[PDB]
């Protein structure tokens, strides 16, 4: 059966029984950075095992009222594990990352989930021209939530879900790399994105390489049951990590 | 040998008869992110059509190869404030709607660029308009970042040794010119989710990567007895290009020149009902 | 020196000319190129890739949402219509704005086939069959599943497979269509009927939802670049 | 130091240009429009595992 | 080798001498439908004659391969009238006569197309007429059906991105493009017996299969403290032409620029009697 | 550049003149051609049709 | 990539013109003028059966 | 054979480990004059990195190779003193700082010269301004050492029969033209410390080989009614250069066009105190 | 004569354009070549040149000459700064007037690693060791040996030999940064600390002084020509 | 007597160009941009005795 699936990163494993194919990317896998295109001189460090491995961030319940949740990279992985202190001990990084997303249902559930990562997904504020901080679209592992409803409040990005806060019609997200979620057939959602940038090292905590989005297409329903709520649980390990630069932390 | 001697069309249709078989290519799983590969042959009963379509017209090359207009300003040859005889405008692309569009469709560019500057004059009104002047000259002069900036039309930095400018004539025809890549990075970006300062501070997005410098015009020598405004527009024009990571046609409107903001819309319009075709 | 006459179009500016022209930088070193992932060389590649379809533009939708979802319900009466829509990828409101739509309101020709999905996001427990019908140009569009059968159709039966697509051939009596239709280069309707009917056990919701995907085959193609009309401004952004 | 190529024309209906450049830059040269190679399946098949069309998608 | 190396004059008359047989090629039966093939040498005693005289005057090529006026329009540089200050000419073959009984002699044509624009400008009289103004520029858009079209002179739509168009300043040659085959169809219809609707209703005739687009014309930025106007004349002119079913030439005036509707007339001019030959 | 020296005749607009110009639709793919019955090359051709004469134009 | 070919002139009384072409498209090539191929035969004998011009036309 | 066929990337850096050894690359003595070359794969460890940059733009001819006023002068077509209506120059580089900053980094050059002229009249403001003149010509005279000087604009000596004259009419292109290598030694001098008597006396410094000619310009024949002034600068172009000794730069305002002469100025701008860094 | 059409561009005149031109000596005879010593054929070799940093602008400097020199003392708290600065070759006062920031100042871009040379001007009986330390972009500058001697540093012991060089490898995240620095690409920060401390014997100074070479490395480049801001006029010179 | 060289371009991504002479005089000829050798050992190594990077500098 092709409806199993397992991966196996540094010490941690995650097998699935009920699952669809694995998207790559744009059909590259991750890969060390190649001797012709670097920039930097000094030897890059290798953390190989204690970096590459799954990482598992905190857990969301799916309502009937839910309208979607986004999570920015890497200022989510930020402080997890010796991935965070490698990302504050040096100026420049670079890595992939397998995204990993579990939601399961019984047979009688019925919803559909849309699973995508959108690179430089710059957004804007809620009252046009009034800046924001950051801390209204990243603030470490947490999730931030889609509204339905037009954004009224100047601190906060604006959060129309039919938009996406991108200025973009919310359908046209397939051309990222996706997946979706049907409770009917599937249970989980798996991506490897390769790195994507306009040059070969950039620093972790000014750019984000890319956003992930989860947004439910056909609301969650139920009847007769004692479970409330779905709950979604996301994981992420990065892949082929190396990094260079090494100055005071922070 | 004083020579040296250097088409794709789209596929065919084959012909397909009656089936029944446990083969089943109309069925499919979306959930795999896969999108169907499936043909009108596989799914009904087909003739055999030899195509001729290409989609030489559908390239990136020549979908942006085609001169618009990125800016227009005036300026006066005469008059008595010092800032409105000459312009001075930061380059930019995202100053005017189509075009930023169309460039907005990828993620990151890297292209030649060829600049042409169209200009015209005419001699404001008033009550006295008879004179007598002869053929007007222009300049344009390019100033990278950090060189000096000139404050007035007749200022010491018009001298440029090392800028490069040009002279143009009214009468002739419009100037052209070529640039190179000249983007610091690999690639241009019209999208950067980042901060300029390392702790997550100061300026935020496209704004923060903009730093090709500025462009200068003024009458060389003009100055007539009554006043006369000048119009001078620039087109770009890319070449060579190359595409990476589409992305979604904007559908709200925009308000910024420097920013993402927009304001809320609609998906699409709206019909009676699910059902009416009419 | 050498005799020479200029022929007219001398000294014109024409937006879409091929000239060589001198640099300004000479001798300027360019970055060295990497090969960044997902290159794109062809529009029509983007085109080729599935979007969500707003089917349900019920001119009463409070929430955007809804515009994705078609409903359906239990106890249908029999050999119902679900959906109606005409087949103007460029022009009618529910193609005007998908990733396809947005790419051919560039052009003004179009020619070639297109995909349909369509995908089934009940319960696990719940069964059907649906009749989904393509219908060349005519007079009258189909009232009836009756009329709708007679034309390019699929029994789409749902199981394990979650998703069933509908290739609208293409039969037209010119070689290309204009993007903005009228009566004479009319492409048809396309429409969805119940064959068998929703059934559901004990325990489970009473409506459903469908979702369908447009895309382009792989012998579709466009002509004659055009300015969009979606996009306009009134006064130079600031 | 003159190329000779081809130039666009009908189906089944001299059909040659030349082309000298004056220029010591590439980047004055003229647009490269003849290219008609395309790809769509890094957009299309973006999973790991081949999938034909004919066997079904899942199982 | 650097070079590739790439006439058919009419019949000869033949020697005939007096002839008494059976055959006889001067009667024949045009009942059936066929133009008899006979040669004066045929009929009479003729002498041998080697002609030199060539047909190469009469190909289509040639015929229709001369440029010729198919619209003029006038529009102003500065008036109260907004749409007075630019034209919008939807693109027809049917405007002017000559042009129109010119191609309307074939069914069907397939050919490219070479356009040239003639552009002239005169100042306004009026009661004071002393001005000083620089050369004047103009633009020329094409806008392919369903572009957007504009509604004043300083519109946005001018910008254009993908539309091509034409700048050219007064004292120059006049401007020239080519364009290519662009017909959905394999070939041009000059006429259509047919409706628009598929129950026979609607528009009828020509007018239903054209969709050829707009073009559009102003002054760039001029506006003169008196007004002044200009006039553009457009010329067309076939190139690498081909035609089918020729059909005879009208004979009724034409009366409108979109229907045939037409006026009896007579078949020809009379004369005294059937002998009258002075 | 090159040296040269303009005509008589430049800058001229001749109507029946065989000049190459360029194109404003570049890399535009035409319908493919179809041989349609009943091709003309020649307006001689034409000419060497029978046509009815009206002879009889009598005035009245 | 030049095209040498004879010029129009008279029937018994250096007859080259060299061509080269500019642009890519074949759609701004000159009028090719100088075919002079023609077949009435479609429009004056367009009977099933050949009939000769000595023979009778009927019986 | 009528055809002649006729890049030095940067350096690359090498992989390098740990060590332990008695070389050290890294101390060494400045008292020898001599500047140390190592790399920092001597003091650190490296990746292999093929860098590809070039230093193409930064030669001689390229730095010098582009365009650069050095001069500008007005003269009148009509006016009461007769010195007014005609210019007269003194050929010389140190009129302008920017170009004569950059030619003063060496010490010796030797090249050709490419001088460009850029020529526009203005009608000068009066109470009455209604005039007609057709366009006007202006002449640009060289006269090398020792030749006949005009004295007025009618003067006979603008008849040159020897001297190079450029004879430009307004509305075309800008005058261009070349000039060899015309000194009388092996290479132009910037600077000269010596005196022009044998016994140190009389004039100082680089004026003392100034003597390259004068140049001179006026309107042919243009008399209008009422005053035109016009305008014209001068740019010099290097071609094929070559330079010998380099200097630094030069630190202090220029105050004078034939001398050193300056003003002490400060080495560099102050900061708070030695650990600033902020 | 051979017909033409003329294209945009003509009748201009382009600055940095390279076209053949008339020449108005005609057979002039140019005076014969001769190797004068010292031929320069790129600016880098100049900028590869060593040229003393003005370190000390303590905005309290009475005589300019004291600019060139690091004071230095006997009885040092343990683990003092000497001295901090920015790297910003082309932009910060420290390097604004060197021989290569004069170099800089007339381009844009500029790329490479950088050498920067102390030599110790003291007693030929003092004796001491300094550690220099370079730290990359960041958000904080070093403000103790702890933190300093994270990045990249060398200590230096004082002995026969007098001098001793600091590599400045380049690290970056483009291949380019710009003369005009900003917060994007910022290059880092360099600080020197005492390591041991200055002991002398009797009889000698108690202060000493030290001074700082700057350079340019054989990978160092720079780009698009542009005009220098430190020189300007308001009238005509005479 | 036309001279084929190439033109300045990228590092790896017809970079022909002719040019001829149309002047008696090589001083009318265009700059010749295209030389890039260069040694800095004039100024960085004046040295006599030539002096190892590896080796003390002095003794
Ligand atoms: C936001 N977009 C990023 C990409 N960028 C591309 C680009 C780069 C350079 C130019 N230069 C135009 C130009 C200016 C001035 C001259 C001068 F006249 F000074 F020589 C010549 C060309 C344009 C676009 C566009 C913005
Ligand atoms: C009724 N006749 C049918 C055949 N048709 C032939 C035909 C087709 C196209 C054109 N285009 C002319 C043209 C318009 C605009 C431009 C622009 F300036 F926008 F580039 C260029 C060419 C002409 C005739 C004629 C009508
Ligand atoms: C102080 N600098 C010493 C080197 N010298 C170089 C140099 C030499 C000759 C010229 N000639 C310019 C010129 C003048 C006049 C004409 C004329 F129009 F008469 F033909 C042509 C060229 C320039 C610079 C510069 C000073
Ligand atoms: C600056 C280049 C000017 C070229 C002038 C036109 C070409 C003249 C030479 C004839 C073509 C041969 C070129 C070649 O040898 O490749
Ligand atoms: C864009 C083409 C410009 C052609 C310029 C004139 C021809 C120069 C080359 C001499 C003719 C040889 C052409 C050939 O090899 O076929
Ligand atoms: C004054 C020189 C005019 C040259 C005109 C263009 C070149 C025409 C000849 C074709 C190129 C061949 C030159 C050669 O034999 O080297």
């Amino acid at each position: 059966s092709d409806r199993v699936r397992s991966i196996t990163l540094g010490n941690s494993t995650i097998t699935t029984q009920e699952c669809a194919n694995v998207v790559v990317g744009y059909g590259r896998w991750p890969t060390y950075l190649r001797d012709d295109e670097a920039t930097a001189e000094d030897q890059p460090t290798q953390p190989d095992v204690a970096t590459c491995r799954f990482y598992t961030l905190d857990s969301i319940k799916w309502e009937k009222g839910s309208v979607g949740w986004w999570w920015k990279f890497p200022e989510a992985l930020s402080d997890m594990g010796l991935f965070g202190q490698n990302m504050q001990y040096h100026y420049l990084g670079r890595a992939g990352y397998t995204i990993h997303v579990q939601c399961n249902a019984s047979k009688f559930h019925q919803g559909c989930l849309l699973v995508v990562c959108v690179p430089e997904a710059e957004m804007g504020g809620a009252v046009v021209g009034q800046a924001f901080s950051a801390t209204a679209m990243a603030n470490g592992d947490k999730a931030y939530e889609f509204t339905s409803a037009t954004q009224s409040d100047q601190t906060k990005v604006q959060t129309a879900i039919h938009n996406a806060g991108m200025g973009v019609g919310v359908g046209n997200l397939t051309i990222y790399p996706h997946q979706w979620i049907n409770l009917r057939t599937n249970n989980s959602a798996t991506i490897v994105m390769p790195y994507i940038n306009s040059v070969p090292m950039d620093n972790m905590f000014r750019h984000y390489n890319f956003t992930l989005m989860v947004i439910p297409f056909v609301k969650l329903d139920y009847a007769d049951t004692a479970s409330t709520y779905v709950p979604i649980t996301v994981t992420v390990a990065p892949m082929c990590a190396e990094y260079n630069g090494l100055r005071l932390a922070q | 040998g004083d020579v040296e001697e250097a088409v794709v069309h789209v596929a065919d249709t084959m012909r397909s008869g009656p089936s029944n078989s446990a083969s089943v290519p109309a069925l499919t799983a979306v959930e795999t992110g896969h999108t169907s590969q499936v043909t009108p042959s596989d799914t009904m009963q087909t003739r055999h059509v030899k195509n001729y379509h290409s989609r030489s017209e559908s390239t990136v090359e020549n979908f942006l190869g085609r001169s618009a207009c990125v800016y227009m300003e005036e300026y006066k040859t005469t008059d008595n404030d010092v800032n409105k005889k000459f312009v001075a405008w930061p380059i930019n692309t995202k100053q005017m709607v189509q075009m930023r569009r169309k460039l907005e469709m990828f993620t990151y560019l890297r292209f030649d660029m060829e600049v042409t500057f169209v200009i015209t004059s005419r001699q404001d009104p008033g009550t006295t308009l008879a004179q007598d002047m002869p053929v007007l000259t222009h300049q344009i002069m390019y100033v990278p970042p950090g060189g000096p900036i000139p404050a007035k039309v007749d200022d010491y930095a018009w001298q440029t040794s090392t800028n490069p400018s040009i002279f143009w004539t009214e009468g002739n025809a419009p100037a052209r010119m070529s640039i190179p890549f000249i983007s610091i990075g690999n690639a241009y970006s019209n999208f950067y989710d980042g901060w300029s300062n390392f702790d997550q501070r100061g300026s935020y997005g496209y704004n923060t990567l903009n730093n090709l410098g500025h462009i200068y015009v003024r009458h060389v020598s003009g100055s007539s007895p009554h006043p006369i405004t000048s119009t001078i527009r620039v087109y770009f024009k890319p070449k060579h290009t190359r595409a990476w990571v589409p992305r979604p046609p904007r559908l709200c409107q925009y308000k910024k020149a420097f920013s993402v903001d927009f304001t809320p819309t609609p998906i699409t319009d709206t019909r009676k009902d699910i059902n009416t075709v009419t | 020196g050498l005799p020479t006459m200029n022929t007219p179009g001398s000294t014109q500016f024409l937006t879409s000319d091929d000239f060589q022209s001198p640099c300004a930088l000479p001798q300027f070193d360019v970055t060295p190129s990497m090969n960044i992932p997902g290159e794109v060389k062809n529009l029509m590649e983007i085109a080729e890739v599935d979007s969500v379809v707003p089917v349900n533009n019920v001119q009463d939708t409070t929430d955007q949402m809804e515009m994705f979802r078609i409903p359906v319900t239990i106890n249908a009466p029999l050999q119902q219509q679900v959906f109606g829509l005409r087949l103007q990828p460029g022009l009618d409101s529910v193609f005007k704005h998908t990733l396809l739509g947005e790419i051919l309101n560039y052009y003004a020709h179009w020619s070639g086939s297109m995909k349909l999905t369509f995908v089934f996001c009940g319960s696990a427990m719940a069964t059907g069959k649906f009749l989904i019908a393509y219908s060349p140009p005519g007079a009258n569009p189909p009232k009836t599943r009756k009329d709708a059968m007679l034309g390019t159709h699929i029994i789409w039966d749902i199981g394990l497979q979650s998703s069933c697509v509908l290739c609208v051939p293409w039969i037209s009596q010119t070689h290309y269509r204009l993007v903005q239709q009228d009566e004479y280069t009319s492409a048809g309707y396309v429409t969805c009927w119940y064959q068998t009917g929703m059934i559901v056990p004990p325990g489970t919701p009473n409506s459903s939802s469908i979702m369908c995907f447009a895309s382009a085959c792989n012998d579709f193609s466009v002509r004659m670049l055009r300015d969009t009309p979606f996009i306009s401004q009134d006064n130079k952004l600031q | 130091g003159a190329q000779v190529s081809t130039q666009k024309t009908g189906a089944h209906e001299i059909i040659h240009y030349t082309n000298i450049n004056y220029y010591k830059d590439a980047a004055s040269n003229s647009a490269n429009r003849q290219d008609f190679t395309q790809d769509p399946s890094k957009f299309t098949e973006p999973v790991k595992d081949v999938m034909i069309k004919s066997l079904p998608a899942l199982n």
